[PDB]
């Protein structure tokens, strides 16, 4: 499984780019696309959406009318156009696949990301901690907060946990509070109840340093946490 | 010659009479009427789920008692959601002639197979997003009439040429062979603690296999015409029969006798399935003349009817924490009862 | 609308399974779904091999309309247990070997299979094509074995075609559903084309009539 | 006006409590044993609009000739919008079973595939929403209130739904004829002598319908009336409740379905 | 020929016959026993309240 992607480069404010993406294999024609966004040293940010089928097309509120996405569908690409670019949209630009149905696992395979360097009512999450030591072999607890109920009468509690070493992609832990992922070790865990919520973690070893990041998919824009950083 | 044979067969079918009929000291009827009646049971349909074109042979619960599977004469397999009446999964078969479905018992795997005498196995948790097939496992002579789970890696299953097998799945060769029936097997039924089966025919006989050793130990008669159906109680310590004779039976493992009959002068066409309840009080029977009734298992009267298809109900099933009731027939309509 | 944002794309997901499910019924309302049956001779070996384990499956095309064909000669189980899967099919296909009167045990089988077919609660509105195989050989036959020994009763000439017209009677005797259903015998002439077009015709025929009793118009 | 006679408006009432009371009778028994198959909508919406059709028109024709009655701009055309739209959603369904009966014959292969529910249930609901606005329409010599070029405005589009059905019967006894010589002179004169006796019966019972009462209404445009026209268009308008006894007659017992269920009840 | 078909049927009903049985009055009274310890946790015998029972809409 592979999604690999071009573009980029060095733009004049007021002009416009396009991006794009590549499957492998994959079955591109069931899955939900998204365009995921982080600054340089900022946390990561949430843009766009087109379905499986091409309806239904969702927008974030800072990217109303300047940005369109679509989907070149037999031939395995996945498109999005730029217009009228300004200073806010130097970033890196990343696009993930998701499936829904009874059972799934969203949010499970991040590309390998695009520079992009231009010329020179919504549900909030906190968190406070900020680069804090550990010393290995010992147990760790990171949590955020939410300001409204992510619980919903379904039943389903709807928060993600994320994982990112320096220099690679994002990587899913736990998709919903009470279970993990798979090929992830099983000595990560998770719990929590209503607004306040916590990740542990049993034994640590070297290889779990890197920054961690919350997300709601309650209601529909997609909000992240800000970055808590483990070092040694 | 062979008339030595005969001496040795008539003195060990009377032998096996005699044995049976000297421990029969009172029917079941006797000692159970001081009970109080079940009273009367009314269901009502609270589901209906559509999308079938053809007759539907085959269903199987899964084990969380949400989730379900069934299979057409159309080229589908089709995994059904409960609760939200949603699909998850549609499969396109290679043949067309399906008999038979079952669940994987971790809700992983899933299983068909019909006349052109081969079980297929199909996998739902891939890295693409598709379900595949993962095994092709062939060698009856007959079409397959019945298929059940142990594990992840082993297939109980069943055909029309006097014959039930024991498989391995990663491997591919059949391990363990059961020979003994003179006419075709039509159904099964595993045991709660999945360590014995037991085997309807259309000999009207039901035998007892041993799965470790290889072997049958007991057979039970007394029916008078094919076996379509049986089931398994939930002690794990009798079983119940369904035939063309218009007529349910009670078995006893330990007694090797039979206990009861539900008859009843109104009904003249053949029992298609048979299922328990959960406290083994009810017993369900689905039969040909496109209904199913509901019957007291403790005294055989009947308790209640469920009506709602124009054509043959030709499966049924009662789920693992036991608040619905499935059937399926062959007007293309699945109802789930409560 | 009290759905989440999960549970509202597991709704659009069930309705893109039902508009690939209805693209796949009415692609197959086009085509023709014909039964083969007969003794194991070597007749099924000429009609299979002219129109171009458990169950074998022939198709073939002719003038734009498609046709798919059952042979279920190979299962040798009880009969009683599948032949309701069958119910729905347009027409029979019956094989018989003319040249078989002498070798009368061959000649008695295929008349006791053919009452068993004919007279199913299954079967009680199917056409029957019938085959007739082995004409050439029949007429060497018959002047050296007389058809008396055959048929005991037989009053006729004995010479060609006063003979091979007295078979045609005889399995057209056997039909107990003359209100309903109806027999297309056609000789083997196994040199050209007109064995598919007889064929042609006998559905054309079939389908033409169940329409007028769809509209209630019979 | 209203002037037919003393003593000739006297047996109206003897006969029209004999011609109106079997088509409510017979009406309601077909409806008693509909079973239903996705071609049986098209006889329903013809055997409920000739149960309104005639017991509004008989209470309506026995209030204004025999015993007298009176009325205005709003109180008589309420019950002229109500005989026009049944009697109009009468010729309607007849158009709807000669529709559907040429696609059972001109493409026989491709008929199930055609008329299926989704575009048969959604179809007689354009003939009462058609019906129902070409009879409330206007808003604004034998008929009072309603201006002469109006009835040349019905009769102009009722007409050519009495020329699809004298032509959708002559396309089914001539494609169902030459099919009859090919299948008995090779194939193996039975098949349209049994089409060619209860298809003759439905063309000679709608021409002599709506034969005699369309050309009385031609009179009224094309010039000047009489008197003894006027005395007459009284029996000649109870041609409509010979033309609603006798539709479950033609189509309703004309089938081996219907009568195969009619035994186990 | 058929003489290892006839030795092989005897030798079936030989082990079948000597295998231990009780009486049918403890078989009978055995079966009421796990009906009568189990009428609470059956759902289809006495029916829930609308709260919990899932398939109410
Ligand atoms: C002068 O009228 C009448 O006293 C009655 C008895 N009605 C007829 O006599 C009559 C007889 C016939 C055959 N039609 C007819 C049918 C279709 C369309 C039209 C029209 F008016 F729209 F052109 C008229 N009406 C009515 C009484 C209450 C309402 S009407």
């Amino acid at each position: 499984v592979q999604l690999v992607e071009s573009g980029g480069g060095l733009v004049q404010p007021g002009g416009s780019r396009k991006l794009s993406c590549s499957a492998s294999g994959f079955a591109f024609s069931s899955f939900g696309m998204h365009w995921v966004r982080q600054a340089p040293e900022k946390g990561l940010e949430w843009v766009a959406y087109i379905s499986s089928g091409s309806g239904t097309i969702y927008y974030a509120d800072t990217v109303k009318g300047r940005f369109t996405i679509s989907r070149d569908d037999p031939k395995n690409t996945l498109f999005l156009q730029m217009t009228s670019l300004r200073s806010e949209d130097t970033a890196m630009y990343y696009c993930v696949r998701s499936i829904y149905y009874y059972g799934s696992s969203p949010f499970d395979f991040w590309g390998q990301g695009t520079t992009l360097t231009v010329s020179s009512s919504d549900i909030v999450m906190t968190q406070a901690t900020s680069s804090v030591p550990v010393t290995p072999g010992e147990s760790v607890s990171i949590s955020c907060r939410s300001s409204k109920s992510l619980l919903h009468s379904n039943g389903n509690t709807y928060l993600y946990w994320f994982l990112q070493r320096p220099g690679q992609s994002p990587q899913l832990l736990i998709y919903r509070m009470s279970n993990l992922a798979s090929g992830v070790p099983d000595r990560f865990s998770g719990s929590g109840s209503g607004t306040a919520f916590t990740l542990t973690i049993s034994r640590l070893e070297a290889e779990d340093v890197g920054v961690y990041y919350c997300m709601q998919h309650l209601e529909y824009p997609l909000t992240f946490g800000a970055g808590t950083k483990l070092e040694l | 010659e062979l008339d030595q044979l005969r001496q040795e067969a008539e003195q060990l079918k009377n032998q096996i009479r005699d044995a049976r009929k000297a421990c029969a000291d009172a029917t079941l009827s006797q000692i159970t009427n001081n009970i109080d009646p079940v009273g009367r049971i009314q269901m009502r349909t609270r589901r209906t789920l559509r999308g079938h074109l053809a007759k539907i042979y085959a269903m199987h619960w899964g084990t969380d008692s949400r989730l379900l599977v069934s299979a057409s004469q159309d080229g589908k397999l089709i995994i059904w959601d409960s609760y939200t009446t949603n699909k998850v999964h549609a499969i396109p078969l290679r043949s067309s002639w399906v008999m038979t479905c079952a669940y994987a018992p971790s809700g992983n795997y899933v299983a068909c197979g019909g006349l052109d005498n081969i079980c297929s196995i199909y996998n739902l948790k891939t890295r693409e997003g598709n379900v595949r097939v993962s095994r092709e496992l062939a060698g009856h002579t007959g079409y397959l009439s019945c298929c059940r789970f142990l594990d992840d890696n082993q297939i109980v299953t069943s055909s029309g040429d006097t014959t039930c097998a024991l498989w391995d799945i990663e491997t591919g060769q059949q391990t363990t062979t059961f020979t003994g029936h003179t006419g075709d097997v039509m159904s099964l039924s595993l045991a709660p603690d999945t360590r014995l089966f037991v085997s309807g025919a259309c000999d009207a006989s039901a035998k007892l296999w041993d799965v470790r050793e290889g072997m049958c130990r007991q057979t039970f008669t007394g029916h008078e015409s094919d076996i379509n159906a049986i089931c398994f109680f939930p002690n794990g310590n009798a079983f119940a029969t369904g035939s063309d004779d218009a007529t349910c039976r009670l078995f006893d493992l330990r007694a090797d006798q039979e206990l009861m009959t539900y008859s009843h002068d109104n009904i003249i066409c053949g029992i298609t399935s048979v299922s328990f309840s959960k406290s083994g009080r009810l017993l369900l029977a689905g039969y040909d003349d496109f209904n199913c009734n509901v019957w007291d298992a403790l005294k055989a009267d009947r308790a209640g009817v469920l009506a709602g298809h124009d054509n043959r109900v030709s499966c049924l099933g009662v789920t693992d924490d036991g608040m619905a009731v499935a059937t399926g027939s062959w007007d293309s309509f699945l109802k789930i009862w409560n | 609308c009290t759905l989440s944002a999960e549970d509202k794309a597991a709704v659009e997901r069930s309705k893109m399974i039902d508009r690939n499910l209805r693209e796949d019924g009415e692609k197959a309302a086009r085509e023709v779904k014909l039964l083969l049956l007969g003794a194991g001779e070597s007749g099924k070996s000429t009609i299979v091999k002219q129109m171009k384990t458990g169950i074998v499956e022939t198709h073939f095309t002719f003038k734009d309309l498609h046709f798919k064909m059952f042979d279920v000669g190979g299962q040798r189980s009880e009969r009683k247990k599948w032949i309701h899967c069958f119910e729905g099919v347009t027409a029979i296909i019956f094989c018989v070997a003319l040249s078989d009167y002498d070798l009368m045990n061959r000649m008695h089988e295929s008349m006791k299979l053919f009452d068993s077919i004919c007279n199913n609660k299954w079967f009680t509105d199917t056409s029957i094509i019938l085959f007739l195989n082995k004409k050439d050989l029949f007429e060497e036959k018959i002047k050296k074995s007389p058809l008396t020994i055959c048929y005991p009763e037989y009053a006729g000439s004995n010479t060609y075609e006063e003979a091979a017209a007295y078979i045609q009677c005889q399995f057209e005797d056997l039909n107990k559903r003359k209100d309903t259903k109806e027999i297309y015998t056609h000789f083997t002439c196994a040199t050209d084309t007109k064995n598919v077009q007889f064929v042609f015709d006998a559905v054309t025929d079939v389908i033409i009539k169940n329409n007028l009793k769809d509209c209630g118009l019979f | 006006f209203m002037v037919l006679n003393p003593s000739q408006q006297l047996a109206i009432a003897v006969l029209s409590l004999t011609l109106g009371t079997f088509t409510v009778l017979e009406n309601l028994l077909v409806l008693c044993v509909i079973r239903c198959r996705p071609s049986y909508h098209f006889i329903g919406s013809l055997a409920v609009a000739d149960l309104l059709g005639s017991v509004i028109f008989v209470y309506s024709f026995i209030d204004f000739h025999v015993f007298h009655r009176k009325d205005s701009r709003n109180v008589f055309l309420f019950k002229l919008g109500g005989v026009t739209a049944s009697f109009t959603a009468s010729v309607g369904s007849l158009f709807l079973t000669a529709i559907d009966r040429y696609i059972s014959i001109h493409r026989p292969l491709a008929y199930k595939r055609i008329v299926t529910r989704p575009k048969a249930v959604v179809a007689f609901c354009l003939m009462w929403t058609i019906a129902i606005v070409i009879a409330v329409l206007p808003l604004l010599d034998i008929f009072p209130h309603i201006d002469e070029t109006y009835l040349m405005f019905w009769i102009g589009v009722t007409s050519v739904l009495l020329l699809f059905i004298v032509y959708a019967y002559m396309y089914i006894l001539w494609k169902a004829h030459s099919h009859a010589v090919r299948m008995i002179q090779r194939g193996t004169a039975r098949m349209d002598i049994r089409l060619a006796k209860t298809l003759v019966l439905i063309l000679v019972v709608l021409i002599i319908c709506w034969g005699p009462l369309l050309a009385i209404m031609v009179y009224d445009v094309f010039g000047k009336m009489n008197k003894l026209i006027k005395t007459v268009f009284a029996f000649c308008s109870m041609l409509c409740l010979l033309n609603s006894t006798v539709n479950p007659i033609i189509y309703a017992l004309r089938s081996k379905d219907l009568r195969h269920a009619f035994r186990s009840m | 020929a058929s003489i290892a078909q006839a030795r092989k049927l005897v030798e079936q009903l030989k082990m079948e016959a000597n295998i231990d049985r009780i009486k049918v009055s403890k078989a009978a009274a055995d079966l009421m026993a796990y009906c009568e310890a189990h009428a609470k946790e059956d759902p289809l015998l006495t029916p829930v309240p609308a709260s919990e029972n899932p398939f109410r809409e």
